[PDB]
RNA sequence: CCGACUUACCAACCCGAUGCAAACUGCGAAUACCGGAGAAUGUUAUCACGGGAGACACACGGCGGGUGCUAACGUCCGUC
RNA sequence: UCCUCCUAAAGAGUAACGGAGGAGCACGAAGGUUGGCUAAUCCUGGUCGGACAUCAGGAGGUUAGUGCAAUGGCAUAAGCCAGCUUGACUGCGAGCGUGACGGCGCGAGCAGGUGCGAAAGCAGGUCAUAGUGAUCCGGUGGUUCUGAAUGGAAGGGCCAUC
RNA sequence: UGCCUGGCGGCCGUAGCGCGGUGGUCCCACCUGACCCCAUGCCGAACUCAGAAGUGAAACGCCGUAGCGCCGAUGGUAGUGUGGGGUCUCCCCAUGCGAGAGUAGGGAACUGCCAGGCAU
């Protein structure tokens, strides 16, 4: 469950998911996920894909996550009317942009990478594709 | 100033033939003594320290610098403004004169003696040191002070680096290993 | 609201006076100011009243 | 119960606006006397012409034609006036 | 350091007198010299100056560095102004304390005419 | 009497590579606003004073947002 | 009710039972002025003394500080220290900002009488923005005003105050 | 007229740091002494006074050098005003404006008044 240890503020503002992404590229490892669309992320989202990615690859390689839940969303509880001020914290995500790049992958060969990706894909509400590292 | 003449007539010569400086004043010299004690149990009782300063005030004939806690401690229980410590610096001939009576008196009046430490020179060449008792200096009389106190001293030097530093104290006949 | 108004009247006798505030639990002792009378327009003292 | 009563908000406070900013800008022709723009803390530096007040306010002192610069090793903001 | 606080100390003295427009008499003192200049109000023009290092002041001063030279420059420099056709000026002790020469050269300046 | 090393442990500060921010800014637009000048156009379209009002329950749509579930022919503001 | 920030869309203003915090004071010095001074933190060395007290040097450069929240500001310091002192002055007030209004705020300069400074100058409270309550009704002091036949007086008015 | 130096500015990092070298005729700085003028919560460190023996060490000035700081295009991208569209949580088209970062590069300041010293 990724999640900030401490906050500045309990509560932000929704805001708006716009642009596109920073960090297009696979920077640390050699293969990588890239969100092809936008949406949220949660984090029980990030660390489900997690899950499967790093035990789809028997434990070997290493395996970065390029992602954090860092804004936090309140939901108001059953039958409750709206106002009296806003909801209380319920979970964490990121906001994912068309190109960002969420998982890296190192230490593991090509063929294996592309199919650990395809189980972690499916855990992710945003469509992806699979990438390599280039020279720039 | 009887031995800031001794300085001037061989110790500057000394270390220009030994060291290959290039200017006469390249011989570092002793700029300033500080007489640093700080009591720290002022808090309990703050008539030790107007005592305590009247002691440093007969070791060295100057009246010391009461200082303050410039910060808040809760370790040691002290809030800023609070006096703490007992401060002199000597410059020139009183500096030459108390260097002197140290050195010359004091210094083998030290009890369990094995002579002074040379490490102790923060990198940069200024001494400082701590004795661990304060009767040893026959300007206070004995028996006519409440408790022993010791105190810091600290040559602050000119000199840039320890091994010219070294020369200079050396070069006083200063206890060396 | 520990302070409390005082009158601060002139010592010339004029009658003319200022208020002000003081706290009276410290600094126990009378206040003394040169200020200036717009009646006699000088400067007298102004002593402690109220 | 059929309806689940709330909480409430800590939050419902807050203070009026100051108005305050530049009220005159460059180029602006003022009398003596006029506002040039209201202040928390110096933001922007009496020059020339240009007296502060004890908010800060910078008002014009003299007749003329308002012009801001840029002066001092500091690269602060001054506020003086061509007397025109 | 050294030349650092003294500019430092001198900063308010001369921005204030920028800002009111005067005339202004620059002292500067070194320990074998001390030196006297009237700046334009603008700041970049010098109109006169008066100095121990000069072929004229010299012979009879004995001993540059002395409130005797002080006055000396001081009434020279009070002359040279006043025969230019300035008569008004503002005092800028350049962060020294108005104690020794910098007391002195005004001193000297004040018997001679200058309004400060 | 002050010492000199060592190992696969923890490891702060710092360096290199990565992201995030309504209550972060060493950067920074487009617009909007204020003022000066010039032409053309506009039944003075502008200001001031005075006689008379009505109105102070708004609605949806676009764009920028808060709240809600970027739910509501929801709710609360800005602007058209 | 008031102050600070965000929402608030780079002028002003802008709502919600929107997100966060504060005020109902304090100080005759913590105000005025003159002179002087410059931090946090870390490293090294040093009696008790250690992670952390006072001391010396170095690095570093405001990462500190501001009587109290937050924002903006502050080195020419608005931050720190000392001497002297009461301008925390009286009558005005060009002009301007901000409010539907009541009102609120800024202000050079003029007059009188002051304080500091050698002087140029600075000073009409405090780094600024909260620390607040209309009118009526009364209380107190003064007053070149009024005083129900006249001279007083009561009462009223004006000014200063509760 | 050339160089060196001091003061007061312009300007506000292309100008500031670092590294290396270089200067004492004059100047500058360190420096000598101090009942004294004056000063230290003590201290002639700073401030002040009386001086010029020594020295350019530090500092300061100057010269050189990119390990930084800094400045920095062209092109592209983001955004965005107006008008029009779509698959409308976001985009696209016509037109206008057009960043930030980064890149190639630049870069060891330039300059004004006066005063002094050396040289012509
Ligand atoms: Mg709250
Ligand atoms: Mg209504
Ligand atoms: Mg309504
Ligand atoms: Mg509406
Ligand atoms: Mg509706
Ligand atoms: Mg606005
Ligand atoms: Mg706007
Ligand atoms: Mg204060
Ligand atoms: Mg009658
Ligand atoms: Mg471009
Ligand atoms: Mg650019
Ligand atoms: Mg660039």
């Amino acid at each position: 469950m990724l999640q900030p240890k401490r906050t500045k503020f309990r509560k932000m503002h929704k805001g708006r998911n716009r642009g596109l992404a920073q960090g297009t590229d696979v920077s640390f490892g050699s293969f990588g996920l890239k969100a092809v669309g936008r949406g949220r992320l949660t984090a029980r989202q990030i660390e489900a894909a997690r899950r499967a990615m790093t035990r789809a690859v028997k434990r070997q390689g290493k395996i970065w996550i390029r992602v954090f839940p860092d804004k936090p969303i309140t939901e108001k509880p059953l039958a409750v009317r709206m106002g009296k001020g806003k909801g209380n914290v319920e979970y964490w995500v990121a906001l994912i942009q068309p190109g960002k790049v969420l998982y890296e992958m190192d230490g593991v060969p090509e063929e294996l990478a592309r199919e650990a990706f395809k189980l972690a894909a499916a855990k992710l509400p945003i469509k992806t594709t699979f990438v390599t590292k280039t020279v720039m | 100033a009887k031995l800031h003449d001794y300085y001037k007539d061989e110790v500057v010569k000394k270390l220009m033939t030994e060291f290959n400086y290039n200017s006469v004043m390249q011989v570092p010299r002793v700029e300033k003594i500080t007489l640093n004690m700080g009591v720290g149990e002022a808090i309990a009782d703050k008539k030790l320290l107007d005592n305590a300063a009247a002691d440093l005030a007969a070791i060295s004939g100057q009246k010391p610098l009461i200082t303050k806690a410039r910060k808040s401690v809760a370790g040691f229980k002290i809030r800023q403004g609070y006096p703490i410590g007992c401060k002199v610096t000597l410059r020139g001939e009183r500096m030459w004169e108390f260097f002197e009576r140290l050195i010359t008196i004091a210094v083998p009046r030290i009890r369990d003696f094995r002579g002074l430490s040379a490490k102790s020179f923060d990198g940069r060449g200024n001494y400082s040191m701590g004795v661990r008792e304060q009767i040893i200096f026959p300007e206070i009389d004995y028996d006519k002070v409440d408790r022993v106190r010791g105190l810091d001293i600290t040559i602050t030097t000119t000199a840039k680096s320890d091994e010219e530093g070294r020369a200079l104290l050396a070069a006083f006949d200063f206890p060396f290993r | 609201g520990i302070r409390e108004k005082i009158k601060l009247v002139s010592s010339a006798g004029t009658g003319h006076f200022y208020t002000t505030t003081k706290n009276k639990r410290t600094k126990p002792e009378k206040l003394e100011l040169k200020k200036f009378d717009p009646v006699v327009r000088q400067h007298v003292i102004y002593k402690e009243a109220k | 119960a059929h309806k689940k009563a709330g909480g409430s908000t800590r939050n419902g406070r807050d203070s009026e606006a100051k108005r305050l900013g530049v009220k005159r800008f460059g180029g602006e022709s003022v009398l003596a006397g006029s506002i040039i723009v209201r202040q928390r803390g110096t933001k922007f530096h009496a020059g020339a012409n240009v007296g502060c007040g004890r908010d800060h306010t910078l008002f014009a002192k003299a007749d003329g034609k308002v012009k801001f610069e840029v002066k001092g090793p500091k690269n602060r903001k001054f506020i003086s006036i061509e007397a025109e | 350091d050294k030349k650092s606080a003294r500019i430092r100390r001198a900063t308010r003295a001369r921005r204030k007198l920028q800002e009111l427009g005067a005339t202004r008499l620059v002292v500067h003192r070194t320990p074998r010299h001390i030196y006297a200049q009237v700046i334009a109000p603008n700041g970049s023009e010098v109109l006169v100056a008066a100095s121990t290092v000069e072929k004229a002041i010299a012979e009879q001063l004995k001993y540059t560095g002395n409130k005797d030279a002080a006055a000396a420059v001081g009434k020279a420099v009070a002359e040279r102004a006043l025969e230019k056709g300035i008569k008004d000026v503002s005092f800028d002790r350049s962060g020294f304390q108005y104690h020794g020469r910098v007391q002195a050269l005004a001193d000297a300046a004040r018997e001679a005419g200058l309004q400060f």
